């Protein structure tokens, strides 16, 4: 398996510093040049650094030269972003992406799954989970659950231990005047279902370990 | 490098994504697609080459001022981020375009809509959530309006829309309503009042508390 993954993502204090970590496997990693690229939430790819292979030769973007330092162990088939004086500007997901020399240029061939930075003061807190319990029309009820205050992003909710899928709906998470975040997840289903099926939520907030399973009932 | 933020296409039809720099045409450009919550994917490279994986309808070109990716016979899967990329060796950086959302054409489709009371266990928290729900409609304008007691809401709801699914091309859309439950249990009646292109005329959808 071919593969980049990404570690050391969190939240950082403004000004503060913090190293990210991406792990090759699958291929020779002292053959390629390697870089970061990142991703501010809702906004387009910016490439910010890569680094050749024996890495003599390192470029970054203007943004964040000096601050940014690339680095990488061929033994360890690793790659490394240290990151110091952070900003909100720097808030992220940051994705380590393998670059492919072809005939006529250069493009990324490979990217990992990203791990996000978010630079900002606030406290980690995970949320609070209640349910939009089912009271439908047509013969289809509509239920769900409501996901409240958390932070940071991201929170994952999957139905009935990730055996419900169809109509499933997860919206974005919104951030609240509290500068919490909330979302809802909610999944329609057949309404005669109602007095038999057992729904559950699996609300899983990774950066404050916390794991709520909600069933949801009429 | 410029892109379009939007482009529209119907089913089995032609999509073509512009990607524009002066001289452009005179470097390779290179295209990504971006499902969301995915990590980008190199669908066109060297200008007008396809990586191995990638289905033939998957073109590009590049001459002059602009480079186009083009997607033939389109499908609902094809709704997605695509990104154009170059490396600029006058300042040595790699350079993406500032993306173009692909939208899937397809009928007006009207919202099935649900409300939700709050919760016994978030009202001992002392917070009321109220939620109205719009399942699968399109297109993705809408106007969602609370009334309390028949009196208009306004700054106290939130929404948030799905991104366009990735099978039948409708959205959804969630407007909570949030009120302390010092506040909540003051009324009696909580409605969601809903327009859009499907509707004849506005839905409403409504409870009395209890
Ligand atoms: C790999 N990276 C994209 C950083 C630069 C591309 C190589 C630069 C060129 N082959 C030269 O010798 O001038």
């Amino acid at each position: 398996e071919v593969q980049l993954v990404e570690t050391g993502g969190g939240v950082v204090q403004p000004g503060r510093s913090l190293r990210l970590s991406c792990t090759a496997s699958g291929f020779t990693f002292r053959d390629y040049w390697m870089s970061w690229v990142r991703q501010a939430p809702g906004k387009g790819l910016e490439w910010v650094a890569d680094i050749n292979p024996d890495g003599i030769t390192r470029y970054y973007i203007d943004a964040v030269k000096g601050r940014f330092t690339i680095s990488r162990d061929n033994a360890k088939s690793s790659l490394y972003l240290q990151m110091n004086s952070l900003g909100a500007e720097d808030t992220a997901v940051y994705y380590c992406a393998r670059e492919f020399h072809s005939g006529l240029g250069w493009h990324f061939d490979l990217w990992g799954r990203g791990t996000l930075v978010t630079v900002s003061s606030a406290s980690t807190k995970g949320p609070s989970v209640f349910p939009l319990a089912p009271s439908t029309s047509g013969g289809t009820a509509a239920l769900g659950c409501l996901v409240k205050d958390y932070f940071p992003e991201p929170v994952t909710v999957s139905w009935n231990s990730g055996a419900l899928t169809s109509g499933v709906h997860t919206f974005p998470a919104v951030l609240q005047s509290s500068g919490l975040y909330s979302l809802s997840s909610v999944v329609t289903v057949p309404s005669s279902s109602l007095g038999t099926q057992t729904y559950i939520c699996n609300v899983n907030h990774k950066p404050s370990n916390t794991k709520v399973d909600k069933k949801v009932e009429p | 490098l410029t892109q379009p933020p939007s482009v529209s296409v119907a089913p089995g039809q032609t999509a073509r994504i512009t990607c524009g720099g002066t001289n452009i045409g005179d470097i390779s450009v290179h295209w990504y697609q971006q499902r969301p919550g995915q990590a980008p994917l190199v669908v066109v490279y060297d200008d007008s080459d396809r990586p191995s994986g990638i289905p033939e309808r998957f073109s590009g070109s590049n001459s002059g001022n602009t480079a186009t990716l083009t997607i033939s016979r389109v499908e609902a899967g094809d709704e997605a981020d695509y990104y154009c990329q170059v490396w600029d060796d006058s300042i040595n950086a790699y350079v993406f375009g500032t993306g173009t959302k692909v939208t899937v054409l397809r009928t007006v489709a009207a919202p099935s809509v649900f409300i939700f009371p709050p919760s016994d266990s978030q009202l001992k928290s002392g917070t009321a959530s109220v939620v109205c729900l719009l399942n699968n409609f399109y297109p993705r304008e809408a106007k969602v309006q609370w009334k309390v007691d028949n009196a208009l809401q306004s700054g106290n709801s939130q929404e948030s829309v799905t991104e366009q699914d990735s099978k039948d091309s409708t959205y959804s859309l969630s407007s909570t309503l949030t009120l302390s439950k010092a506040d909540y249990e003051k009324h009696k009646v909580y409605a969601c009042e809903v327009t859009h292109q499907g509707l004849s005329s506005p839905v409403t959808k409504s409870f009395n508390r209890g």
